[PDB]
């Protein structure tokens, strides 16, 4: 639960999916 | 998934994938919440109008997949059910109200790159972010229309609508467990979950903290895509206390 | 449909 919610191959490596951006997009 | 794109390796490492052994078939999407617990949907379990009633023996979990239907040798693993629980709520004669379900593996699966836990949210983080507009992201295995099927894990980002509308565009009483996600038909963007992928994971990724959130859990549709119509999640923060309690017994 | 599951599992 401690490290929930960030992925291995993404948050861990400080690297981005391909659409993740159109969310925090939406988060007005 | 209508209208959505392959996922990139890794995207959700919490998606679970519900098999039926014989004959052998999806059957549901689901998620990992823990080394030893998955969250799906009740009526992938319990549909008494179908003669669904299925037991521990006869399903198993595939956690860490991409591709529908190879057997990814080294990256995904299997596991057995030990106990099902399903909400005491769950109303399946009318509007599958409480539509939610928890699965304990037999073993705690070990993580990898492909197999990671989602967080559930608490009360501030879905107050701030189940809001009109504010877009999640849909994930699974089911069909590719609603009249075809994928090779691997699709993935559509979908905004909620306002309650009002959600409810304006159906004959079916919507309660306070459930809220609903989709475009409206002058927005162009289209997109929805079809049938297999029910169970699976309505996810947020929070801007306070950078975490992935499972908001909602893919319940129920009519007809997949359709202009005007919107699909409709269960509310997981609103069944948290029943989650809690099960995790906590058990 | 769906690739053959190793036995262990069933
Ligand atoms: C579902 O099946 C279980 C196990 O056979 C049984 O205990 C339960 O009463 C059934 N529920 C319904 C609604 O038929
Ligand atoms: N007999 C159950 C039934 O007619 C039903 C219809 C719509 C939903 Br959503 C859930 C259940
Ligand atoms: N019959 C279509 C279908 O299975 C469906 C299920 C869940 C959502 Br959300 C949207 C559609
Ligand atoms: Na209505
Ligand atoms: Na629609």
């Amino acid at each position: 639960e401690a490290d929930c919610g960030l992925r291995p191959l993404f948050e861990k490596k400080s690297l981005e999916d391909k659409t993740e951006r159109e969310l925090l997009e939406s988060y007005i | 998934i209508v209208e959505g794109s392959d996922a990139e390796i890794g995207m959700s490492p919490w998606q679970v994938m519900l098999f039926r052994k014989s004959p052998q078939e999806l059957l549901c999407g689901a998620s990992l919440i823990s080394d030893r617990w998955v969250l799906t949907a009740a009526h992938c379990l319990l549909y008494p109008p179908w003669d669904k009633n299925f037991t521990e023996n006869d399903l198993l979990v595939r956690i860490g997949k991409h591709s529908r239907t190879r057997y990814e040798r080294n990256i995904e693993k299997i596991s057995m059910l030990e106990k099902i629980y399903i909400h005491p709520r769950y109303n399946w004669r009318e509007n599958l109200d409480r539509d939610i379900a928890l699965m304990k593996l037999k073993k705690p699966v070990a993580f990898s790159d492909y197999i990671h836990p989602v967080c559930l949210p608490d009360r501030e983080t879905a107050a701030s972010l189940l809001q009109a507009g504010y877009k999640g992201r849909v994930t699974g295995w089911g069909n590719l229309k609603e009249t075809g099927q994928p090779s691997v894990l699709q993935v559509v980002n979908l905004p909620i609508v306002e309650r009002p509308v959600c409810k304006d565009s159906t004959r079916i009483r919507i309660t306070d467990n459930m809220f609903c996600a989709g475009y409206k038909p002058d927005e162009g963007k289209r997109g929805d979950a079809c049938e297999g992928d029910s169970g699976g994971p309505f996810v947020m990724k929070s801007p306070f903290n950078n975490r992935w959130y499972q908001m909602g859990i893919v319940s129920w549709g009519e007809g997949c895509d359709r202009d005007g119509k919107y699909g409709f999640y269960t509310h997981v923060f609103r069944l948290k206390k029943w989650i809690q309690k099960v995790i906590d017994q058990f | 449909d769906f690739e053959e599951i190793p036995e262990e599992y069933l």
